């Protein structure tokens, strides 16, 4: 049975998969060819159902593609659309359907990122019109606005605990470090030599001044704040790193995306643990389950929803 | 009015999103051919073998709705100077497969943005798929006015933007442009989209794109003002950008989504139909100059050529130029004749060239209201202009006029002239050969006779025109030197160029020369200073005359007769395009030649860089005698 305003079918790209704290699945999914070029969200209370449209718990379509998406709560769906969109889609009191919320065109070209900072009552969006722009959730509007960069934005990243601080990276070279308290709110942080544009970004859970960063090179690099000079690198990717997910463990893993079509998971040396080569088309998201932390899923645009078992 | 598009970089359902923009009022679309998140893979596997369909059908729109109304866009991903190899591979790929998709469709424009300094390998792949086919297909490069690096917001602690002023740094994405079109060898399918900001640069900057083959104008939605009333307006530094935008018939493309969130997206469009509306009107002579704007002409040789019935009728419609005419013989018949002579002493006139007869007319005209008597005689030395003569004499003027169905240079006259009065004058004044024919003719004007035009003089200054020089370029032909082309002049309504210096004499002749040994061949040396960055494609030509005293024409701008539409200026290109930097001088050198059968013009610039001698020996241009 498919839900009660639920499509019968589930658009080929999948390019976002964000497991709950209760344990259910979210997936964000576009249409990237054919004659309708749209996108969809759905709900899976069993993540071993998916990608089976008539084995979901909710879903619904959205007019645009999904570049990215993240919960805002338990409840929240934040939608980085083609339209140049931030999109807000409520979950139902049964948890059956997926309602708009708000959908609020500010950004003058594709939205391809979003983060919702530690409060959860605020957001940050990254787009290709090279702006970055801060949102209130509650009250549906921009409370500010960001060309910092010179391209387009590529990653943002909320730190963990911090509403002021955020990461983002952009096709300009620039890894931006941000502080709403400040009066010029970016540090332009980096290592000695420009070399390859950042792509991806992934705040450390447990040490708040240290983060890791994914090129289009393929290579991962660790980075602390504080001494501003790229100490640990790995080429671990023959093609750029898409995303970089920790796992919730103690002492965390990290996930690593690519586009050439594998997944990889690393130690706090960087060093290569696991290997899945499962897709046969560009490895988009990753999420560890919060019910069992050695459990880590993938989607991709092959529309694959792959589990993982990390040793 | 206004041709305007809607740029869209998402488009969920083609048939939906068209009918929309056309109901906004847009008259076509600029939208991606293929997803612009779909990153394509041509190398490695797995993601090499991705199943089809590559993107949406051809079949979602008829042929005339795709050769119309769509513009295709590049791929943003697609990134042909990436400093990683593999990036640069299938960007070349997909560079190659969009383009070729395009072709497939039969779009009529497709836009490929030029966004950093290295767009070597981008230039390369154009050129190479420009080199597969022969179509008509135009590729819009699309290009800011201020790189977005230079107009980031001042947010970043560490990393400060320039506060000092920096006049080339500025000028950064022309160079970007001009780069990319000299490695693209000035291919007339590649134009300019200029993306114009909401804050405007100095001046230099934008009159650095004077000149350009600019077919769009990008104005995003952020750049709109907002007025009393909430509707979207422009600022008056805006404002006087698109008035110059509207002269060089561009086509506006709305990009960004609607931030005026209370009206529609035909408000953005109903405000340039506004500004379009209300722009001083066309004058009598730009009225007649529409047509002929950057039209190349060859200059008429009315001496070696019978000119057609249709050209002198051209010639007779302009009223400023005969008024003139008929003002100064008016001037001249006083001067000469004393009221207590008024029906005593007839003046001896020639109208030396008559063509059909409107200076024999004026002549009359003139020797009525001065109320002195004149003794007319018509020269032509056109047989089929000396019939509408003839009839006209018979007709109307009576035993009055003498036509002479003659060359002035050959005619044994039966007494001398007063006052010989003549039009033998060409756009670069002496260009059709005047001074030669005056001076075979001023020995049957009495020794104290008054040549009308007393005097003239040419004046040249230097342009900047890719867009002429290019069509300058396309006049090769078959069966001649493959660069004769731009050792010629050319007559045309010069429109898209910039004026590099104020006009400066070149060549004066004065009637009648008294010289014992008249020679009307010329060298002559000017120096023009220029104060912009710029490149020289050739030089404009003008003229100057005195027809007697004060009463003048002029087709030198600064003087510019009012409403005299019979001269457009001439222009003298060069092969080799010139840079020249701020406060850089121009040095031109013009000859007059000559030999016993014709008479040509050479030139050569020697400064800031040389150039060849052009038209050496008239080897490519000669006027006949
Ligand atoms: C009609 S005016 C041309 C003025 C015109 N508006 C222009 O743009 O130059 C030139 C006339 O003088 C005549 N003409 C030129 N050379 C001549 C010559 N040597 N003897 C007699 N008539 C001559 C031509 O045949 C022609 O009719
Ligand atoms: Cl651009
Ligand atoms: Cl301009």
């Amino acid at each position: 049975n498919l839900p009660p305003n639920a499509p019968a079918c589930m658009e080929r790209q999948l390019e976002a998969a964000r497991y709950r704290s209760d344990g259910a699945l979210l997936l964000g999914a576009s249409s990237l060819s054919g004659r309708c070029w749209a996108g969809s969200l759905w709900l899976f209370k069993d993540p071993c159902a998916a990608p089976n449209e008539g084995f979901c718990s909710a879903g619904v379509q959205t007019e645009a593609g999904v570049a990215d998406l993240t919960w805002v709560g338990e409840r929240g769906i934040l939608v980085a659309s083609d339209s140049g969109a931030v999109e807000l889609w409520e979950l139902d009191e049964n948890e059956t359907l997926i309602v708009s919320k708000f959908c609020k065109y500010e950004h003058d070209d594709i939205v391809s990122t979003v983060s919702v900072l530690s409060s959860g009552t605020q957001a940050v969006s990254g787009s290709k019109d090279i702006c970055i722009k801060v949102w209130d959730l509650a009250q549906q509007v921009v409370l500010s606005s960001y060309r910092a960069h010179a391209a387009q934005v590529t990653c943002v990243a909320a730190s963990p605990h911090k509403d002021s601080v955020f990461l983002s990276c952009s096709e300009d070279n620039r890894i931006l470090l941000w502080d709403t308290r400040c009066p010029k709110p970016a540090s332009q942080i980096g290592c000695s030599a420009p070399g390859y544009l950042p792509t991806s970004l992934a705040w450390h859970p447990q040490q708040s001044e240290v983060f890791v960063f994914g090129d289009e090179n393929g290579t991962v690099s660790l980075v602390d704040t504080k001494s501003t000079s790229c100490v640990l690198s790995s080429a671990v990717h023959s093609q750029c790193v898409t995303g970089l997910v920790f796992s919730p463990h103690s002492v965390p893993f990290l996930a690593s995306l690519s586009e050439d079509c594998s997944l990889a998971v690393l130690d706090s040396s960087l060093s290569e643990l696991f290997r899945s080569q499962a897709h046969r088309d560009f490895v988009r998201d990753a999420t560890w389950s919060p019910l069992n932390h050695s459990l880590l899923t993938t989607v991709g645009w092959d529309h694959q929803v792959v589990h993982h078992v990390v040793p | 009015r206004v041709s305007s598009g809607r740029d869209l970089n998402c488009v969920p359902e083609i048939a939906d999103t068209l009918g929309a923009v056309a109901k906004q009022g847009f008259d076509f679309l600029c939208m991606p051919v293929f997803h612009p998140r779909f990153k394509r893979e041509f190398i490695q596997e797995p993601a090499k073998n991705r199943p089809g369909p590559q993107t949406r059908s051809d079949l979602l729109l008829s042929g005339r709705d795709w050769n119309t109304l769509i513009v295709g866009k590049l791929s943003p991903w697609i990134r042909p100077d990436s400093k990683v190899e593999k990036i640069r591979r299938n960007s070349e790929a997909a560079m190659l497969q969009e383009l070729n998709f395009g072709a497939y469709l039969g779009l009529p424009a497709f836009l490929l943005p030029l966004n950093q300094e290295d767009n070597t390998n981008l230039a390369r792949v154009l050129t190479n798929h420009i080199h597969t086919g022969h179509h008509s297909s135009m590729f819009w490069m699309r290009v800011p006015l201020v790189a977005p690096e230079d107009l980031r917001d001042d947010i970043i602690e560490n990393a400060p933007t320039t506060h000092t002023e920096e006049y080339s740094g500025e000028e950064k994405t022309w160079m970007w442009w001009h780069n990319f079109r000299t490695l693209c060898d000035y291919s007339k399918r590649i134009a300019v989209a200029l993306e114009i900001g909401a804050d405007l640069p100095s001046n230099h900057v934008i009159d650095r794109w004077l000149g350009e083959p600019i077919k769009a104008a990008i104005l995003p939605t952020s750049i709109f003002l907002t007025n009393k009333k909430g509707f979207p307006v422009l600022s008056k530094m805006h404002q006087r950008l698109i008035f110059r935008l509207l002269k060089l018939e561009v086509q506006f493309i709305i990009t960004g989504t609607n931030h005026h969130s209370e009206k529609e997206f035909c408000s953005y469009l109903q405000y340039l139909e506004y500004l379009s509306q209300n722009r001083p009107p066309p004058n009598a002579y730009e009225l007649f100059a529409k047509g002929y704007e950057d039209y190349l002409q060859s200059p008429l040789q009315p001496l070696m050529d019978n000119l057609e019935s249709q050209t002198y009728e051209v010639f007779e419609k302009d009223p400023i130029k005969y008024s003139q005419y008929q003002q100064a013989i008016y001037k001249c018949l006083l001067d000469r004749v004393p009221e207590e002579e008024k029906d005593t002493n007839v003046q001896v006139l020639m109208v030396l060239g008559a063509g059909r007869g409107p200076l024999v007319n004026a002549s009359l005209r003139a020797a009525k209201q001065a109320d002195r008597r004149i003794k007319l005689y018509a020269v032509e030395k056109n047989p089929n202009a000396v019939v509408t003569l003839e009839n006209w004499q018979f007709e109307e003027w009576g035993s009055q006029v003498t036509v002479v169905s003659s060359d002035m240079r050959e005619w044994v006259a039966p007494e001398k002239a007063d006052i010989i009065v003549s039009e033998l004058l060409g756009s670069f004044a002496d260009n059709e050969l005047s001074p030669e024919c005056l001076d075979g003719a001023q020995h049957f004007l009495k020794d104290d006779g008054v040549s009308i035009p007393g005097e003239y003089t040419s004046f040249l200054a230097p342009i900047s025109s890719s867009k002429l020089y290019n069509e300058v370029r396309a006049c090769r032909e078959k069966d001649r030197d493959p660069e004769a082309q731009f050792e010629m002049p050319y007559v045309v309504r010069l429109h898209n160029f910039h004026q590099l210096s104020a006009p400066q004499p070149c060549f004066t002749f004065s009637h009648p020369n008294r010289d014992p040994m008249i020679d009307n061949n010329r060298y002559c040396t000017l120096e023009f200073p220029v104060e912009v960055n710029t490149v020289l494609h050739g030089f404009a030509g003008y003229f100057e005359t005195v027809l007697y005293q004060d009463i003048t024409l002029s087709i030198r701008p600064e003087t510019h007769s009012p409403g005299m539409f019979s001269w457009f200026p001439i222009l003298f290109p060069i092969k080799q395009p010139i840079t020249v930097r701020e406060g850089q001088t121009i040095c031109v050198r013009f000859w007059r030649c000559s030999n016993s059968k014709k008479v040509w013009y050479e030139w050569a610039v020697t400064a800031p860089v040389c150039s060849a001698i052009h038209n050496p020996t008239g080897r490519s241009y000669t006027i006949g005698l």
